[PDB]
RNA sequence: UUUUUUUUUUUUUU
RNA sequence: AGGGAUGUUUAGCCGGGAAGUUAGCGU
């Protein structure tokens, strides 16, 4: 009975003896800051020597570990808006969000992000707020995700991040849907990136876009469909695009980061290797005419025959994307193409 | 040094160069001392002596945060008649108020030298031009630090073949070009804008003292830079490789950086009031076995490089013999890091591509990332760690914090009573951390833990991993897709989600029980500086004025 | 002296 | 390593208003 009987107990007699409290005049009432300062007995002496009345209701907040108890810790909160108690602070705004998700009670926690700026001067710890995402995902309901990540993103308030990007992209490809529907709704957010003043994504961004790209329609379209497109200009014309993106983000990236037949691989000096492996594929065609259609990679390849790069006896990179291959695009692609040859 | 001399001598402390260093020491710094201090910090704003580099950081701890005050302090330095570098890079974490279009640090210095970017002499463009160079906000505020940077060449060009004597020295070449050479190679796009397109004679307002410049360059030139910008400046180099005094200037460049309006308070903390004064295959073996040499040695910065060199002669090697004709070292990390670690650096990252509690973390999101590309290194290191962290989580300080920071049972039964009772027993009730005992806390798989604040440091930075980790197995789950990987999948996934959602959970503890407000004692606070600066500032055009 | 402010002002020492 | 760090209670006089109070002869 230790969890059961000391916890309701001792939370249910806080707020109701609270609640009498208010009820006498203003002389008996607590007062609204710790003390007086210095300019008001050595100095340590007072200024932090009384309980306010923002503290008392911040110390019962802590008992709550059920549903049950999350409605009572509401009730105090209204006495003191109401009495003219309450001074909105950082901290204000961080316990609040932080307290709906200690009680198992995520529906709450998304109807803040959306009534904070109404009646709170601060807005809540970037921490939280990237944490509730994750919630979503391990539940198992990735849709859920794209209302939150808009309310952000409009309000001006809050400080735009670059990290927060790439949690929504990686929530949209994994949607139960069809192959095309998931991809189609994740560029968008992706184009969005761009535009409001050309946000840098991390390295680690474009590769997980590329690597379905090229996987669910294009090499579909050339293993068992042509059995003897609609929208093949798109994918082809995207792929390079993406890449391009890239190049651009990254060159300005490591400025503010860190304050940093013919072939131009002979005095280069010794770049990252790990790139050339999306930009080594092979462009076929347009159509499925690979012959009679397009007339315009064994030498962009040679840097890596053996799955074995120049990391040993070469640059080092920071934050570089996933070191690993394709195994889905590039194990099982050329080994068709020859064996089956 | 009591306060009240401190006062008195003011002055001189200045001229020694030596201000600052007084100031962070004795109590009792009230409005008085802070009056005193804000009084001379805008009115001749030069220092000479290391103040200079010490100046911003006292300023992020003290409280003042003003876009007036904050801007004279800049314009100081700006000025001409220690290393630049660092001076720049102390320009952080400091957000700057009343001011609707700037509100972070790294936007003054791109304002001020751009004002004044018209009276500069080329000795000195150097000077300013070598802060690319290491010893800014994460993404905002990066295009208008482009868009300056690219604005310095300008005038250097046009400078520079003026008809010289100082920069075509023999030892000065050299130097120059190590700065222009870090520009070149990645043009960023922001130079083929219509900004700079503009050659012939609405606006953001982030770039309203940027456009100011263009206009002014051009008239006084008798020529834009829209493309990449290059070879002119590589090929003049290449010719020499291979054959009252300093008081007007101030406030006519603070003048060029004033907005329109007067001053957009957008928050105001005190009460709305206004203040005045009245004054052949034989080498194969030969260097094979010198890969095991090195592991009793090793057990480190330069041990590494044997590894590495060894690995890549004994790959090479064989490669050339091999289309011609026709390790479980990782089991000492169990011993290194989970019985006791001591000074171990993010160099780890190195010792895993096959070669306190947040050191653990780190090689679990490593191993899994590895393996997603069966006993040996999922039920042996994979699964092991798992256990040992769980066990320190549940019972560690999930529980301590629940037991000491906690509501005990004797003010239940003392306070918590009728309501007479309230009134005089209701400063027990505060907690402090002088009344938390940190032990506890020291003996987590290590006093390295002195204040509160701690505590929570050790805890966002383990969190952090594991919230990484988790996304790499959703993402193989969803792409395996398109019976043996039945196995690999249906024990990952009920064993990595456990740590994920679990790991969590401690964040919302720790972060309600923990003290409510305090701070420690060092002076003014934001409420008395609020009041002084304004006072401060009010007080300058009232002595001056007659 | 304590809640309320669409009736105010003041704060420095060579 | 930025999912970091930093931030936390400002002081006195006078005039008017509401609730409680409505005990004082010590000047």
């Amino acid at each position: 009975q230790a969890r059961e009987e000391q916890r309701r107990q001792a939370l249910k007699s806080f707020i109701s003896r609270l609640d009498d409290l208010f009820n006498l005049p203003h002389q008996q009432w607590l007062p609204l800051h710790s003390g007086a300062p210095l300019g008001a007995l050595s100095p340590t002496n007072g200024r932090d020597d009384a309980l306010s009345a923002q503290e008392a209701f911040l110390a019962a907040c802590r008992l709550a570990s059920t549903r049950g108890d999350f409605q009572w810790c509401l009730q105090g909160l209204n006495l003191l808006v109401n009495f003219g108690r309450l001074r909105p602070d950082w901290e204000l705004s961080d316990r609040l969000m932080a307290l709906s998700l200690h009680c198992r009670r995520p529906e709450q926690a998304e109807q803040l992000l959306s009534a904070f700026p109404h009646f709170l001067a601060c807005p809540p710890s970037p921490v939280l707020l990237f944490t509730l995402i994750d919630e979503a995902l391990a539940a198992g309901r990735p849709q859920d995700v794209r209302r939150i990540f808009a309310t952000m993103r409009e309000q001006w308030q809050l400080a735009l991040r670059p990290a927060f990007y790439v949690a929504a992209i990686r929530a949209m490809l994994l949607l139960p849907t069809s192959a095309d529907q998931s991809l189609k709704e994740a560029q968008l957010v992706a184009e969005d990136a761009a535009a409001l003043g050309v946000p840098l994504p991390p390295v680690a961004h474009q590769l997980l876009v590329e690597r379905a790209l090229t996987l669910f329609e294009e090499r579909l379209r050339q293993a068992d469909l042509p059995g003897d497109c609609y929208t093949t200009e798109e994918l082809l014309n995207l792929a390079q695009e993406s890449h391009n993106r890239l190049l651009v983000d990254q060159a300005r990236d490591a400025v503010r980061r860190h304050i940093s037949v013919s072939e131009l691989f002979l005095w280069n000096r010794a770049p990252n290797a790990h790139l050339l492996a999306q930009a080594a594929w092979l462009q076929w065609a347009a159509e499925r005419f690979a012959e009679r259609h397009n007339a315009d990679w064994i030498q962009l390849l040679q840097q890596s025959c053996s799955a074995s790069l120049q990391e040993l006896a070469g640059g080092i990179d920071r934050g570089s994307s996933l070191h690993r291959g394709l195994p889905p695009a590039l194990l099982a692609a050329l080994i068709r193409s020859s064996d089956a040859s | 040094l009591s306060p009240r001399e401190f006062r008195r001598q003011s002055l001189k402390l200045q001229r020694q160069g030596e201000l600052f260093g007084y100031f962070a020491g004795l109590p009792y710094v009230s409005w008085r001392s802070l009056l005193r201090v804000l009084h001379l910090l805008v009115t001749k704003p030069f220092f000479r002596g290391q103040d200079l580099l010490a100046l911003p950081v006292v300023c992020k701890r003290l409280g003042v945060s003003d876009f007036r005050v904050v801007d004279r302090l800049l314009a100081g330095a700006v000025v001409r008649p220690p290393p630049f570098s660092l001076f720049v890079a102390s320009l952080d974490d400091w957000p700057v108020q009343h001011h609707p279009h700037h509100m972070h640090a790294v936007q003054r210095l791109l304002a001020a030298i751009c004002a004044n970017l018209h009276n500069y002499t080329t000795p000195d463009l150097l000077l300013l031009f070598d802060g690319l160079t290491a010893l800014q906000m994460p993404v905002e505020a990066l295009e208008e630090f482009e868009v300056t940077l690219g604005l310095l060449l300008l005038q250097i060009r046009a400078r520079l073949r003026e008809g010289g004597e100082s920069f075509f020295s023999s030892r000065n070449v050299l130097k120059a070009y190590e700065i222009v050479s870090r520009v070149a190679g990645v043009p960023p796009e922001c130079w083929t804008s219509p900004f700079f397109a503009g050659a012939r004679v609405p606006t953001e307002g982030q770039l309203t003292v940027q456009k100011h410049a263009l206009a002014k360059f051009l008239n006084t030139s008798p020529f834009t830079c829209s493309p990449a910008h290059a070879v002119e400046d590589l090929l003049c180099l290449l010719g020499s490789r291979i054959l009252a005094e300093r008081q007007p200037p101030r406030p006519t460049a603070a003048a060029m950086a004033q907005e329109i309006l007067k001053r957009v308070a957008s928050m105001k903390l005190p009460v709305e009031k206004d203040g005045k004064t009245h004054w052949s295959v034989v080498e194969l073996a030969l260097k094979r076995q010198m890969e095991r040499m090195q592991r009793d040695c090793s057990s480190l910065e330069s041990a590494v490089e044997v590894f590495c060199a060894a690995d890549v002669g004994a790959r090479l090697t064989k490669s050339l013999k091999s289309s011609l004709f026709w390790l479980a070292e990782l089991q000492l990390r169990q011993a290194t890091f989970e019985a006791g670690p001591l000074l171990s650096d993010a160099s780890l990252a190195r010792l895993t591509a096959l070669t306190p509690l947040h050191m653990s973390a780190l090689y679990f999101q490593l191993l899994v990332n590895e393996l997603a590309t069966p006993v040996g290194d999922r039920l042996l290191l994979h699964a092991l760690r798992i256990a040992d962290h769980v066990r320190q989580r549940l019972d560690g300080i999930r529980r301590q914090l629940a037991r000491q920071c906690r509501l005990s049972a004797a003010q239940q039964e003392r306070v918590l009573i009728s309501l007479p009772q309230f009134q005089q027993y209701n400063k027990e009730l505060v907690l402090r951390d002088r009344h938390l005992d940190f032990s506890p806390f020291g003996k987590l798989f290590n006093c390295g833990v002195r204040t509160s604040r701690d505590v929570l440091a050790l805890v966002k930075v383990t969190n952090q991993h594991v919230s990484r980790a988790m996304a790499s197995v959703a993402t193989l789950q969803s792409s395996v897709q398109l019976n043996g990987l039945r196995n690999y999948c249906r024990e990952l996934q009920e064993v990595t989600e456990a740590l994920a959602r679990s790991s969590r959970r401690c964040l919302y503890t720790a972060i309600v029980q923990i003290p409510l407000r305090r701070k420690t004692w060092v002076g003014p606070c934001q409420g008395e500086v609020e009041w002084a600066t304004q006072q401060a500032l009010a007080i300058m055009e009232a002595d001056g004025a007659r």
